[PDB]
């Protein structure tokens, strides 16, 4: 089974590393400098955007050394100290990036389902969350700080910057740290991001559906008022208009001015209905037609922002899953190969061939991520 | 098409130094480790040195360790071997060989090899003496002739026979050391119809002394 | 530092025969490698990682062994296989080769064609006297040569050089040069080049007298 | 043998 696998697959690897380096580096420079221009006086999402683009900026800043690493075919020539600092720094920027993306999914979830959270105490909370995110990321990168070292490989005739696990239990430590990367670097962020997407999709879609429901009941009840001259009919139709106007009030962005004005006019028209004046209430219903027909413009604003926000959440989820999925799949079944489950030689060879491309796929997530979040 | 070309061989006096070069073409040189492997005259192969692709890992053989210095130039795709304190035991043919695979310890691509002779002797051009039969040998049998190359230094010479059109059996004999100098011979068999009616010449090329002799083989 | 011992050192084989050569190591060896080299050229890789065939190498070549005993095997001998084969071990640097195994092509026995040559006029007018004797196209390679001046055996100043196995007819040829002073040359008359070989029960002789 | 060489 054991043969020398095709090693001519890593010829274009440093070229891709440099392409991702220049593209993602320039993009993150544009975003970070834009935050250095507009600043954003005491905001929540802008801070997370800035720190995220900073983590990605440091990651792509460390990309060129690994491009040189793949250029010399796994030969590290910079020393053990640089292997420690730049390896653990790369992992640190990765974990900080993913954790910041998850935290942004949480902040958007709270900002959508609970529009109550609109205080300036939230930035002061971020003044503790950001150091907490960096703290959890460092404590997550400690295994990449204690084992990442330079070791000599004689069969390859190459000094490689590897994870120097104890050779007695090397496979167990490898599969264990790999499982730590799978759970801490994808599973939990996929649970949080996924549940956030299901929440925003549920609340958003049901919200818009209820909005159309109420609106159509409004037009139906007004058309009923216009062609019905009875005692206990205009009152009930006005009651339906008030109830459906109160249930459709829940539309937080102007809007509250229109909905509240409508509720007030329906209320006064109901006051005229409770006295017996029907004609004046019908003229007031014509004025209601003037208000609602003069206020359909923003009703489309709600729909447009519905579509845009939906495509934004779906774009974030699909981006994260598509990008960081193959790396953690190959890391998972690779960890299965470490513990003896997968002993097929050519399969493990395929793993070792496809892992670097997946690493560049996660780095591609760090590249396009500011393009998706900032723009 | 992988091409490895050695250069820098010659005659060195004991204790001196030399710089062997290995030009590489046909592949990405800055990715695979390189090896130096020599071969003594009339003896087998001997691994000398190895250098990594980024010069981060170097291995020397115990025979040359402490004297030879293997270096690398990736921007110019060139391998270098600086030989200091040369001795007669270092006289050999030096090849640069790699595996074209990370830097593994096998040799899948060898070079032409360059000859390094370590001796205090002087470069001497060869003395070529034509070998023709004594008398006629008039039995009509096929004629065997030769050329004796005596008293030259360094080792490599080439004898090329210019005789009749084909119909010649050439035998080049390896050089032995007598009286401190190299000596060898070369025979050729041609039909009795050619010699001496046709001209049969032997050419002795000694590039170490940059001398070329042409003997015509006249009957004695 | 691992010492490699190849056996046999010199062996012959006819076309269509199985060939196997052994390479034993002092210490244990991780991977063994096998290289082929023909006279006047560079080596080429036959076997890598003990038992893997290199690209472009025929399937006849196979490598085996483990621990401290390895072996190369040509399943069906071909005329293009006759060369020198080396084994190179890797378990920890430095790297070491074997002495080699010279595989000659087995052939029918051939008697040598002996032709003697007196010293030329150039060498005589120079001051030296070399009497040459050529033994062309014989098999096997083993052959003995005795120079005799006026019937007296002379071995001081003789050089015997064998060629490699001729690729045209798988034969051997040897050159024997008897160098001596022009004075001693002029004082004798009969110069005899004797050569005992397997192909004849009596010696094969080529002599000349200066009285001719 | 097998070792982990990739950066992540």
């Amino acid at each position: 089974c054991s043969q020398k696998p095709s090693d001519k697959h890593l010829d274009a690897i440093p070229i891709l590393y440099y392409i991702i380096f220049v593209i993602g580096f320039l993009v993150n420079i544009v975003v970070v400098t834009l935050f250095c221009c507009q600043k954003g006086p005491k905001k929540v999402s802008s801070i997370y955007i800035f720190n995220l683009a900073v983590a990605d900026l440091l990651l792509l800043a460390t990309l060129p050394l690994w491009a040189t690493y793949y250029s010399y075919r796994y030969d590290w020539l910079f020393g053990p100290v640089m292997c420690k600092v730049f390896g653990s720094f790369l992992t640190l920027n990765m974990f900080a990036s993913i954790f910041f993306i998850t935290c942004m999914s949480v902040d958007r979830y709270q900002s959508v389902i609970y529009p109550f959270l609109s205080q300036r105490r939230n930035p002061w909370q971020a003044s503790y969350i950001v150091p907490l995110v960096w703290c959890m990321a460092c404590l997550s990168s400690l295994p990449t700080f204690y084992f990442r070292d330079v070791r000599t490989i004689e069969y390859l005739g190459v000094n490689a910057c590897i994870m120097a696990f104890p050779p007695e239990k090397y496979a167990q430590w490898s599969a264990g740290i790999a499982l730590m990367k799978n759970i801490l670097g994808f599973i939990i962020p996929l649970i949080f991001i996924a549940t956030c997407y299901f929440g925003i999709r549920k609340h958003l879609l049901k919200t818009n559906a209820d909005l159309e429901d109420n609106w159509e009941t409004l037009n139906d009840n007004l058309k009923v008022i216009e062609k019905a001259d009875n005692a206990a009919q205009v009152k009930d139709a006005l009651t339906k208009m008030r109830a459906a106007a109160l249930d459709a009030q829940k539309a937080t962005p102007d809007f509250r001015h229109g909905f509240d004005i409508l509720v007030g006019q329906i209320d006064d028209a109901l006051k005229l209905a409770n006295e017996g004046k029907v004609k004046e209430a019908q003229a007031a219903a014509e004025q209601l037609k003037t208000t609602r027909n003069a206020y359909i413009q923003k009703y489309l604003k709600n729909r447009i922002t519905r579509d845009q926000v939906l495509k934004m959440a779906a774009a974030v989820v699909l981006a994260f899953i598509i990008c960081w999925l193959p790396f953690h799949v190959l890391t998972f079944l690779d960890a299965l190969a470490w513990m003896g489950v997968i002993n097929s030689c050519e399969v493990i060879a395929v793993i070792d061939l496809a892992l670097p491309f997946a690493i560049l796929l996660g780095f591609t997530n760090s590249c396009v991520n500011p393009f998706l979040y900032c723009f | 098409d992988v091409q490895l070309v050695e250069s820098g061989g010659g005659l060195v006096q004991p204790g001196g130094s030399r710089k062997l070069s290995c030009a590489a073409s046909g592949f990405t040189f800055s990715g695979f480790g390189m090896h130096w492997v020599r071969q003594a005259p009339e003896k087998g192969l001997e691994w000398v040195a190895y250098i990594s692709s980024g010069s981060s890992l170097i291995y020397y053989a115990d025979t040359v360790k402490g004297r030879f210095t293997i270096s690398r130039d990736n921007p110019k795709n060139t391998l270098f071997l600086q030989m200091t304190s040369l001795r007669s035991e270092d006289t050999a043919m030096y090849f640069c060989a790699t595996s074209l695979y990370y830097g593994t310890p096998w040799f899948a691509y060898w070079g032409q090899g360059t000859l390094v002779t370590v001796s205090a002797a002087k470069t001497t051009p060869p003395s070529v003496y034509p070998l023709a039969p004594g008398c006629g040998d008039t039995t009509g049998s096929s004629v065997t002739l030769g050329c004796l190359v005596k008293g030259y230094f360094p080792e490599s010479v080439t004898v090329t026979w210019n005789s009749g059109s084909l119909s010649s059996s050439v035998h080049t004999f390896p050089a032995l050391l007598q009286s401190g100098l190299y000596t060898m011979s070369s025979s050729v068999t041609v039909p009795s119809s050619t010699w001496p009616s046709q001209t049969v010449t032997c050419s002795v090329a000694h590039p170490a002394s940059s001398t070329t002799v042409d003997k015509k083989l006249e009957p004695s | 530092d691992i010492v490699l011992t190849q056996s046999p050192a010199i062996m012959s084989a006819s076309p269509g025969e199985k060939v196997t050569m052994t390479c034993s190591a002092s210490s244990s060896v991780t991977y063994m490698y096998w290289y082929q080299q023909k006279p006047g050229s560079s080596p080429r890789l036959l076997i890598y990682d003990t038992s893997n065939l290199a690209s472009g190498v025929p399937v006849r070549f196979s490598g085996s062994g483990s621990g401290t005993s390895y072996s190369l095997t040509i399943s069906r001998m071909e005329a293009e296989d006759a060369a020198t084969f080396y084994c190179q071990q890797w378990s920890s640097y430095p790297l070491t080769f074997g002495a080699g195994t010279k595989l000659e092509l087995k052939r029918a026995d051939a008697a040598p064609t002996v032709s003697i040559f007196p010293p030329s006029s150039e060498q005589l007018t120079s001051g030296g006297a070399s009497v040459v004797c050529f033994l062309n196209n014989f098999y096997p390679k083993d052959i003995n040569v005795k120079w005799k001046i006026d019937g007296s055996e002379r071995q001081n100043g003789v050089l015997n050089s064998w060629t490699d196995q001729d690729s045209k007819d798988s034969t051997y040829s040897m050159s024997s040069t008897l160098t001596l002073t022009k004075d001693e040359y002029e004082r004798h008359n009969s110069y005899t080049c004797e050569a005992t070989h397997k192909t004849s029960t009596s010696p094969i002789v080529k002599s000349f007298n200066r009285n001719e | 043998g097998r070792v982990y060489i990739h950066p992540i």
